[PDB]
């Protein structure tokens, strides 16, 4: 195949479209540990070279989609000097950013729970399909921190300042219904039909039906809010 | 002289204001309140024929339940207005009623009607402003959700133009004071239409005054109040803001030519109409953009207007407007001399023509000529009008 | 020739209609549906500057929840339209959107603006027509409560002018038929703005057609249906009545002088505007009083209009109108040639300019000159307009 690791598998599909599944063999769930970050890196650089690629569908092999990294590694990482820590995320965000700047339509098939980095992964893609029985959120504040994988960057520009501030300041989980209303997700479908949901969406992006270049732009530019509107948008939020 | 195509205001009328909470209108529908007022104002002007009324443009905001399904027609049917007449409900939040006046005026100037009946109503007691409100998440992607809360948009301006608490409460007392003063000295008599209502015990009696006016308002009584929107650092309170009040306001309008035919003496003549927009976060600054576009379309200046009626939304929004209008030092001389919305209440749908009508009386009562009726609108909007006494 | 004061319609646009029940708009807010349409229609006309848009007059009826608090502005804020522009929500039930067109047109003729963006929306799926309705008992003292039920007002006219079931269903099939025909033969292509929606399974895809159109409609399929309002003796059914549909409609309108400046070719020019009233019990007879007052204000006759667009409220109301308009025998030649409301749905707030916009296309598509856009309104009302192709 195009790529094969211990937590990520990139299998080719029809019409050039290729699927990138997060399946951490051995463990029960998926999370961004030291390994996954490196494998995703290689996976991206692989799709970044393969010219036969016409689209990318990110799926999950486990029950849940992708949850936060091991709490154990968090502590170990929060002891390092500030300079070494920032470098860890500076290079980390680069991975997601690369998958974002990928000159090809990308869609995430959220079949299950997508928390912390998991949601940030999807936020990097262009479109997002979610199963009605799933939940997404950013429970970073439940640890005294906030989204470090571009979360505080893509969400505010995707669903709006206010709604983003809420999703972050609370760290609450979000149901399928609410996720769509805030546009954190582009479409909700039954679990079984979630498969074709992504495939059908991809083809409607490649042809040009769904301008993916225009849908990706918002999170690559300044907020649409006015300067005056910002003054209130944030100050009131702070207060 | 007056060209036949100009607009003429025959008479103005308004229902006695009343607290939405257990007030005099606690048992009166917004529909019946309007129909009753419209019918009464038509009686004082027995010269104009209800049948000639081309269209009845009413003002209303929270159109649902009692105020839903085109209340403009639901009220015109319980009056002397024939079923042959039309009726539309114009909504532009606070400036709803005023926009209605423009729709008719412009309908006259274009030969699409000779006689109109404009006005507005808003029974916040029944159809509260917080009833049936479904916020749009996507709105946060283009603006600040906080900009929706009128109270906070007042705070921002109160900080931008530096308006202190000692100043806001000072403007509040002025409103209650002048409102009560004008009331006692009989100045609202020509506009207030005696209306049946109920008191505390539930007795049936007719009110001809305004409950909303609290004479016992002092700088000390307001200073004891706490910020209603922003806890730590707030300056605007329920005392400086307008009141939740049930009430309507009617106004008979027609062409000047038809006025010379029915031999009825006008009350004022519309000269310029204007509407403008501002940032939702600071909607209180809407009056200035509207006034400017108004004076320009009338070939006048702020110095030509003898009297001004600025709807008192918040104390933290009115003052800033009057300051940037270069008429703040002329407040006690030509601005809300009979009282403001802070003491007379602010019926989302009635306030439009309500202040415009009161303005005409302030001019007629003091030999004025040019008047200014402006008001700020939610989500960043403003509207103004200039009437001439001739 | 065209005088600078005349009104000009630059472009017309409308969202793809869709069943309110589990349709393509089941997950689209009425606010976003409008803002999206307005934004797209402005793109096709890159010549007109969104900033010059004096005011955005939108149409809406059940203004609550999503459609409440002046949806006209709530939508204009999520577009390229600056905060400097104004926005009002006009309500006149079914003819809401059409009245909006008049307000703007008349605002132009009187020098109170140069560029306007009119239209309307009505998402009956979310904000159903039966949502938050509080009947006024006192209304029965001046009229019949039954007159409120649009269905019954159709029955009465169906008995007054003698319209049988075999005729009503015949008019229904005609609507579905012609609508489907025009659709397939690409006639709505210039007005339908591709819009994202969702199908049954919940997949995201773009619709460019009208779901509401059921081609398999026959006189037999309709005859199998039962009366929906009056059991024993009913003639009007859900098949002969309009459909509950989610959808909007936009229209860029400005002065003729400004058109000669931006060098953009018009689509039509407003000549006469009119509104009238009829008995609530027979509100379906509103078009005639409106059309007459319109033609007279344009110095024309029913014989001068080449094409007519009559909103198909009920089959029992449309036929009676066309009969008293002396054009019934001219139906298949100049009346709803691309389809009607029975197959395209009737969004209380969008239908106004929707049928008027379609009219302009029918004229341009067949070298027509004068067009007629009229429709009946609840509680006894009517509204019409005459556009000229030049
Ligand atoms: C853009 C435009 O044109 S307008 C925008 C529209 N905005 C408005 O109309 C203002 C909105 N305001 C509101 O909705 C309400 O007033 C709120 C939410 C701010 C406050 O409501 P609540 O939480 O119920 O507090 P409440 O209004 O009851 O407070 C009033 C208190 O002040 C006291 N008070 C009011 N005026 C005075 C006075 N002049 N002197 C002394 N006490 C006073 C009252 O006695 C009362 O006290 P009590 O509750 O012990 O009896
Ligand atoms: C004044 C003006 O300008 S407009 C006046 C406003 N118009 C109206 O109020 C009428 C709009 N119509 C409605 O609101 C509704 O259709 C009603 C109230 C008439 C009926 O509503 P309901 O009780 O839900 O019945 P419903 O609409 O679902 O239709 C019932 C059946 O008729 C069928 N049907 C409806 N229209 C058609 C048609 N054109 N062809 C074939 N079958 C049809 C439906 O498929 C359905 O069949 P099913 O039971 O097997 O599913």
């Amino acid at each position: 195949m195009i790529y094969e690791g211990k937590a990520i598998t990139v299998t080719a599909l029809e019409s050039g479209i290729v699927e990138l599944k997060f399946d951490l063999k051995g463990e029960s769930v998926n999370k961004f540990n030291r390994l996954t970050l490196n494998e995703l890196r290689q996976a991206v650089d692989a799709i970044k070279a393969d010219a036969s690629v016409k689209g990318v569908i990110v799926s999950s092999g486990k029950d849940v989609f992708i949850v936060g990294a091991d709490i154990t590694e968090f502590v170990e990482n929060f002891k390092l000097p500030d300079a070494e820590l920032i470098a860890g995320n500076l290079e980390a965000n680069k991975i997601f950013s690369d998958f974002e700047d990928l000159n090809v339509p990308t869609v995430a098939a959220i079949n299950g729970i997508a928390l912390g980095g998991g949601l940030e992964m999807c936020l990097a893609a262009d479109f997002r399909v979610m199963a009605d029985s799933a939940k997404i959120g950013l429970p970073e504040v439940k640890l005294g921190i906030y989204p470090g994988f571009g979360g505080t960057v893509r969400l505010p520009r995707l669903i709006g300042v206010d709604n983003a501030v809420e999703w972050i300041a609370s760290g609450k989980e979000n149901r399928a219904e609410d996720a769509l209303k805030v546009s954190a997700v582009d479409a909700v479908v039954t679990a079984d039909k979630l498969g074709a949901a992504a495939l059908d969406l991809i083809k409607r992006a490649i042809s040009g039906e769904l301008d993916y270049k225009a849908k990706r732009q918002p999170k690559l530019e300044k907020l649409k809010l006015n300067a005056i509107e910002q003054m209130m948008a944030f100050e009131t939020a702070k207060g | 002289s007056l060209n036949p195509r100009d607009v003429v205001i025959v008479d103005f009328g308004r229902t006695p204001m009343g607290r939405s909470k257990g007030g005099m209108h606690r048992n009166t529908r917004a529909e019946d309140m309007s129909a009753h007022l419209i019918s009464k104002v038509l009686e004082r002007n027995s010269k104009v024929d209800p049948g000639e009324v081309e269209d009845v443009i009413w003002g209303c905001v929270n159109q649902t339940l009692e105020q839903g399904w085109n209340i403009a027609r639901m009220a015109s049917l319980m009056t002397q207005i024939p079923h042959t007449s039309a009726a539309q409900t114009v909504s532009r939040l606070c400036g709803s009623s005023m926009s209605a006046l423009h729709t008719a005026a412009q309908a006259i100037m274009t030969g699409n009607g000779d006689v109109f009946v404009v006005g507005g109503v808003e029974h916040m007691g029944h159809v509260s402003m917080m009833h049936g409100v479904d916020p749009n998440p996507h709105m946060s992607l283009y603006a600040a959700k906080a900009s929706g809360m009128m109270g906070l948009t007042a705070e921002m301006l109160g900080k931008m133009h530096g308006i202190s608490r000692e100043q806001q409460d000072a403007f509040a007392v002025r409103s209650h004071q002048l409102a009560h003063k004008a009331t006692v000295e009989g100045k609202f008599k020509d506009e207030i239409i005696p209306m049946q209502g109920y008191d505390e015990n539930g007795f049936l009696k007719i009110f001809d005054y305004d409950e909303t006016i609290r004479p016992d308002t002092t700088l000390e009584s307001l200073a004891a109040l706490k910020p209603a929107f922003n806890p730590k650092g707030g300056t605007v309170t329920a005392g400086t803001s307008s009141q939740i009040t049930d009430g309507a306001s009617c106004m008979i309008v027609m062409s000047a030519q038809r006025a010379k035919d029915l031999g009825l003496e006008p009350l004022a003549v519309i000269r310029s109409m204007a509407v403008a927009g501002v940032d939702p976060a600071i909607m209180g600054y809407g009056p200035v953009p509207a006034t400017q576009k108004a004076l320009k379309r009338a070939g006048l200046n702020m110095a030509d207007i003898d009297f001004i009626e600025l709807n008192e939304a918040f104390a933290a929004q009115a003052l800033p407007v009057l300051k940037d209008l270069k008429v703040l030092d002329k407040m006690n001389e030509k601005v809300n001399l009979h009282g403001g919305a802070i003491a007379l209440g602010h019926p989302f749908g009635c306030s439009g023509a309500r202040i415009s009508g009161t303005l005409l009386n302030v001019m007629k009562q003091n030999g004025g000529t040019f008047g200014l009726s402006t008001m700020c609108i939610g989500l960043g909007q403003g509207i103004a009008t200039v009437f001439e006494r001739v």
